[PDB]
């Protein structure tokens, strides 16, 4: 929960999201609460392939799937997931986030943002799987608009998460290779003013 | 945090309905 | 002033221009001013557009440490053996 | 017992284990026999080579048709099944593994296990024999792709991508001409994921060597 | 693989002798290596000093006694009879070819592999003027005839419990033996580049040697001489792209962890301000 | 020509020179080059679509004396640089 | 939202209202680099920061200035070294350069003369005191 | 004759020979007696396509589509069941281009792997003048005397 | 250096591996709030824990200078 707010998200996925009982604590949280976030959380942490060899391997699903569908979160994000269906993944954002996200009591507060980032990661993905692509061809079917789809992917340059092809005018798509001697040398410019904060701060009546 | 997690623009439920209501009309 | 700078900006923006275009952008109505311009700055001239290069050469200006001083991988031997000098003593 | 325990193994995986239980079992009808039906122990036997599929062995699978004790006078038309699709899903031949299922499913597919994993394996195969195509092949036609599968341009498009990200290969796909390009190169770096730690230990030390001049 | 490892005091007995007769300019001072071994790999301990003489304007006059300085090798075999003769040490500062002709009167009393050193009265370079040769029949080039030739093989010196520390004891002056050696080594591989550069020098005196009236030439040194191109310099600038990015990861990794363990002396300070605290009772 | 095609940087050859000269066609002359390859002659790898020939060699080329001019001299003067360079390492 | 976002609309309306709050000490000065990034960090929110752009889609978001001056923006950074791109007369094809071969020769280099001269900076300090 | 023409085989022989002279090719007398055909002028064929591979593979980087099959002795739809058989040689692996009609037999490999034959040429020079400073004064016979 | 192809990045993995573990031990030690000074361990415990890491690190770092940059002797 600490972990929430810095976003760290990674220790809390064998703890939080990882839950030794089937059944909740009673006084600290509830057991519907306790399942909605490990679906939650796990997708933004989990990889894919972790996802069947992790999510639907607890016990804790399979007793949520044949009781509580009020969640819509195993039919749907599981689902178009693991499938890497961009065109039925669009509808279900806003029916997850209507009975899931808003009724949150911890990501309720920074929640749009957190869509927007997964929102483009299944295509992220599945981008990695073809080479050449149009602009039009399958981003028609899939129920969204081409200006909108470019707005949100052009502010994500300045945040360094985008190493790839994309193409609007021409439209071809392609994909790159984010492993590199490029940011295999960022991890030294990272640690430029980081590292010599402590060093000359205490430096100066002592030693 | 930065200016990112503070904005917050809440567009996102109004383009995600509009652009679901703009392919079925298509047909 | 305003139009000078724009064949500074040209050398990495177009590898070719055409002879119409020049008037929308430099204001040269004869093409007088626009080669005896180019004789000064060293631009190749051929029929029709007019192509750009942009050579650069050995020994750029000052500042020295960059392709001036010969072995510039002599100072860095000196980082790695007598920059050690200092360590011991 | 052992062979019901089994059975429950099927969708919990763990077949060596499970082969353990088909084992102890299989020998033991060999010399009871009498009033009961034999060919339960060769549907036993089928059971022990269905687990090989999901272990993907090869020389223990031999070993079972070349010895004596296993083969003897027994045969039937689900034995030549299961024969015939354990060196076809060494080979990956879809055409040849499909073909003596059409005939024989009456005898081998006819079983609700049998059924359920083959329906499976039939989707399995047809990851392992689109793994095995694309080995020896670099930089070819989606289109012929498409013929060896049986499959047309779309159908296959949805099975391309989806093993792109299961880590079985790394490739990617050209739609617009119907290509190929060869991709997978793995690397070896320590410089990026294995240098991390040295971060986090940086600062952490520079606070306790100052609180003891404090 | 055959490896020579000579003794130092190899070295140190024909110094005597060459001060005593006065033996140098283009005179050769014979002598016998001791050792035991039966594998390809040589070990020279003892010496011992054969007396030849020879002439400098006639190089096929040479006297050397058989049986008679063997009865130092008798008087040794009572003293230590696992070694035996291994082969034989000459001088030959110019390399007289008087032992190209006759292989076997040297192998006759030498069981081993035939083995000759060279120790000059001189001995001055920087470099390892020691050699060694190997008589065996070796096919050449040249178009002439395949005879016994020498094989040179790299040499060194012998350290063992008794001279590693007497000789330092004797010097006990000029050591620096630190991580600073580094200095000394590259700047004495720079003088080994030097030191093959007055080599080729005497390469160029080669071409002036063909200059030179009625003299012949080397095939087998020009087929060394014409792969210097090709070999090893705007060849290699291919492949100086990933090449200078393994220099650079060196680099790195250096930088990084050279600043972090010398921050562990900050305890100087603590140490000195605990002092003044101290200082109650002084 | 592959003494025509060493002067300084160029270690390759291409199907121009090499069929000229021995009047025959370009796609024998790749397997007829190939009998001479397994005599110890080059050790380089000929292309087809580039159409050009990758040139390893090994071959000793003797009868020499008119290269030695250039040859020798190329080992002092350029070799001389690395002295002039190395100089200034003798701080220690 | 505005300079840092690289957008004109939004900083003419905050300068407008918040004026007042610009009569502080060199508070106005510091305006002209405000507006000068909104030109140079508004090419990086367009996608030119990708290779392949045109200048028909470059029109969309500059359409607050004007068709033909567009040409004038990215060869203006160009020079001072923001982004190298090439410009098309015709249909404004634009090219991007975007190096992979960077941080490879003499590039680190700037970076690595710092951090050789901290070893000792902290070192001998160690014998002062 | 033809174990030493393993490098230089154009395989463009095989059928020529086999044609003219099999008496103990499809045939044998001390060994099989040749019951079956299939046993050998089936299988001489497809042995000698890899030991025509091995030709091709080692100094030819890169071949054409169309120069390939010419070259082989075969047909396309021969050609690219073999490029199957590739992976259980064992030997050699090709990688092919269909776009640009490229095959290539050899992979690319880091300078990191290189440095060995990069820093040998020096040892080389290292150990010729220490050779040639020995194999010099055989030429002082007639410089000296 | 002549025979460097693999070892080039089995150097890389010991300036890394082992040089992790000394980051760890390192604040994992001085973590103890005890001190008390006095005798207790202190004849030599704590160089293997915090100060032969600094030297472990520099172990790495010697054979980092060793061969250091440009070893070639400039050319190419």
């Amino acid at each position: 929960i600490h972990c929430l707010a810095v976003r760290n998200f990674k220790e809390a996925a064998k703890l939080l999201v990882d839950s030794l009982a089937t059944f909740t604590s009673i006084e600290l949280t509830s057991y519907e609460s306790i399942a909605t976030y490990a679906s939650v959380t796990g997708l933004f942490t989990l990889e894919r392939t972790d996802l069947k060899s992790k999510v639907i391997d607890s016990p804790e699903l399979l007793s949520l799937i044949s009781t509580t569908a009020a969640l819509q979160s195993i039919s749907s994000l599981t689902i178009s997931l693991y499938a890497s269906d961009y065109a039925s993944y669009f509808p279900y954002l806003l029916e997850t986030y209507a009975n899931v996200l808003i009724p949150c009591k911890y990501l309720n507060r920074h929640a749009d943002f957190f869509v927007r980032e997964m929102r483009r990661k299944v295509y992220a993905q599945l981008l990695e799987s073809y080479k050449t692509l149009s602009l039009k061809s399958m981003a028609s079917a899939f129920g969204v608009s081409v200006a909108f789809l470019d707005n949100d992917l052009g502010k994500f340059i300045p945040n360094k998460q985008l190493n790839c092809v994309i193409d609007r005018v021409n439209g071809i798509v392609e994909t790159n290779r984010p492993d590199n001697k490029n940011a295999q040398y960022h991890l030294l410019v990272k640690q430029g003013d980081g590292l010599l904060t402590k060093l000359q701060k205490y430096g100066a009546a002592v030693r | 945090e930065n200016w990112d997690d503070v904005e917050v623009d809440d567009d996102f439920t109004n383009e995600l309905k509009a652009e679901l209501d703009r392919y079925k009309r298509e047909n | 002033a305003i139009r000078d700078e724009i064949a500074k900006n040209t050398e990495l923006s177009y590898d070719f221009l055409p002879l119409s275009n020049i008037k929308a952008l430099l204001f040269f109505n004869n093409e007088k001013e626009t080669e005896k311009f180019a004789l000064e700055r060293n631009w190749p001239i051929v029929n029709s557009k007019v192509y750009f290069n942009n050579q650069s050469k050995e020994k750029a200006d000052y500042e020295d440490e960059m392709m001036h001083e010969e072995d510039q991988k002599t100072n860095i031997i000196e980082k790695a053996m007598d920059y050690a000098i200092s360590i011991e003593n | 017992l052992d062979l019901m325990s089994g059975i429950l193994h099927c969708e919990d995986k763990d077949y060596k284990t499970a082969f353990s239980y088909f084992f102890e079992s299989f020998e033991s009808y060999h010399n009871l026999t009498t009033h009961n039906s034999y060919e339960k122990a060769c549907q036993v036997l089928k059971y022990m080579l269905l687990s090989k599929i999901m272990l993907n062995l090869i020389d223990d699978v031999k070993n079972i048709l070349n010895a004596k004790y296993t083969k003897e006078t027994y045969q039937s038309r689900g034995i030549d099944a299961m024969k015939a699709v354990a060196e076809a899903y060494n080979n990956r031949s879809l055409l040849d593994f499909n073909t003596a299922l059409k005939q024989y499913e009456k005898e081998l597919m006819g079983d609700e296990l049998t059924r359920s994993h083959f329906n499976a394996l039939y989707d399995t195969l047809l990851e392992s024999n689109l793994c095995k195509i694309i080995e020896p092949f670099e930089c070819v036609e989606i289109s012929h792709i498409s013929k060896i599968i049986g499959l047309d341009t779309q159908q296959v498009e949805g099975k391309l991508s989806q093993m792109i990200l299961d880590k079985i290969f790394y490739g990617v796909l050209d739609q617009g001409n119907g290509w190929l390009y060869v991709y997978e190169t793995p690397n070896q770096d320590a410089t990026y994921d294995s240098a991390l730690e040295l971060v986090g230990q940086l600062n952490k030390v520079v606070d306790q060597l100052f609180e003891k001049a404090s | 693989h055959e490896k020579v490892t000579i003794a130092p005091l190899v070295l140190l007995s024909a110094l005597d002798h060459y001060e005593r007769t006065q033996t140098k300019e283009n005179k050769r001072c014979v002598g016998v290596i001791l050792g035991d071994a039966n594998s390809s790999t040589i070990r020279v301990t003892n010496s011992f000093a054969l007396p030849f003489e020879e002439d400098e304007k006639n190089s096929d006059v040479w006297f050397l006694d058989h049986n008679y300085i063997e009865n130092m090798n008798e008087m040794c075999k009572k003293i230590n009879a696992k070694e035996k003769l291994i082969g034989w040490y000459h001088s030959g500062p110019k390399l007289r070819a008087s032992d190209l002709k006759i292989n076997e009167l040297f192998k006759k009393y030498t069981q081993n592999n035939p083995l000759l050193l060279i120790v000059d009265v001189k001995q001055q370079g920087v470099g390892l003027p020691t050699d060694a040769y190997v008589a065996i029949e070796q096919v050449k080039d040249d178009g002439t005839s395949t005879e016994k030739t020498f094989l040179h093989l790299p040499c060194t010196i012998e350290a063992e419990e008794a001279e590693e520390i007497g000789v330092e004891h004797l010097l006990r002056d000029v050591r620096d033996q630190a991580a600073g050696g580094l200095s000394i080594r590259l700047t004495n591989q720079l003088k080994s580049l030097k030191g093959l550069q007055s080599k080729l020098k005497d390469v160029v005196e080669y071409l002036d040697k063909v200059i030179n009236k009625e003299l012949p030439i080397n095939h087998t040194i020009l087929g060394k001489l014409q792969d210097v191109f090709n070999l090893l310099n705007n060849l290699q600038k291919a492949l100086t792209v990933k090449t200078n990015d393994e220099l650079m990861v060196i680099y790195i990794s250096n930088l990084v962890r050279s600043i972090i363990a010398f921050d562990d002396l900050i305890e100087n300070k603590i140490q000195n301000k605990k002092i003044q605290e101290q200082r109650v009772k002084d | 020509l592959i003494e025509t095609v060493f002067v300084k940087n160029i270690r390759m050859l291409s199907f121009e020179d090499i069929s000229k000269a021995t009047h025959l066609p370009k796609d024998n002359v790749e397997h007829l080059v190939m009998r001479a390859i397994s005599l110890g002659l080059l050790k380089g790898s000929i292309d087809q679509v580039n159409e050009l020939v990758t040139i390893s060699w090994v071959q000793p080329r003797i009868i020499s004396g008119d290269q030695i001019t250039k040859m020798k001299d190329r080992l002092v003067e350029w070799n001389d640089q690395v002295e002039k360079l190395g100089k200034k390492m003798e701080a220690r | 939202k505005a300079v840092k976002l690289g957008d004109l609309k939004k900083f003419t309306s905050t300068i407008t209202k918040y004026k007042q709050l610009l009569l502080k000490d060199d508070t106005y000065q510091l305006c002209v680099r405000l507006r000068s990034n909104v030109i140079k960090t508004g090419i990086r929110i367009i996608s030119l920061t990708y290779k392949k752009i045109s200048l028909r889609d470059i029109c969309l978001k500059l359409n607050l200035d004007s068709e033909q001056t567009v040409e004038y923006m990215v060869s203006r950074a160009i020079r001072d070294g923001v982004i190298e791109a090439k410009i098309n007369h015709e249909d404004g094809f634009i090219e991007t350069t975007e190096l992979l071969n960077i941080y490879d020769s003499e590039d680190p280099q700037q970076v690595f003369d710092e951090r050789i001269k901290f070893a000792n900076q902290l070192h001998d300090e160690y014998l002062v005191s | 004759s033809l174990v030493k023409l393993f490098t230089t085989n154009e395989l463009m022989r095989w059928p020529i020979v086999q044609k003219t002279y099999e008496p103990v090719l499809n045939e044998d007398d001390l060994a099989f007696g040749g019951e079956a055909n299939k046993h050998h002028w089936e299988d001489l064929q497809k042995r000698v396509i890899e030991h025509n591979l091995r030709v091709i593979s080692e100094y030819y980087s890169r071949i054409t589509l169309l120069r390939l099959n010419e070259l082989l002795d075969l047909t396309e739809s021969q050609t690219e069941t073999y490029i199957s058989d590739l992976v259980n040689q064992g030997i050699i692996y090709a990688k092919v281009n269909r776009p640009a009609k490229i095959v290539n037999f050899e992979k690319p490999k880091n300078s990191s792997q290189l440095l060995n034959e990069w820093s040998h040429n020096v040892d080389e020079l290292l150990e010729h003048i220490e050779t040639i400073g020995h194999l010099i004064t055989k030429e002082e016979i007639m410089h000296g005397l | 250096e002549e025979k460097e192809e693999s070892n080039l990045a089995a150097t890389k993995s010991m300036v890394k591996i082992a040089e992790q573990y000394s980051k760890r031990i390192e604040e994992e030690k001085e973590l103890t709030e005890e001190e008390l000074k006095t005798r207790y361990v202190g004849r030599q415990d704590p160089k293997k824990h915090l100060s032969e890491t600094a030297d472990e690190t520099l172990e790495n770092n010697i054979v980092s200078v060793l061969t250091a940059g440009v070893n070639s002797v400039a050319i190419k």
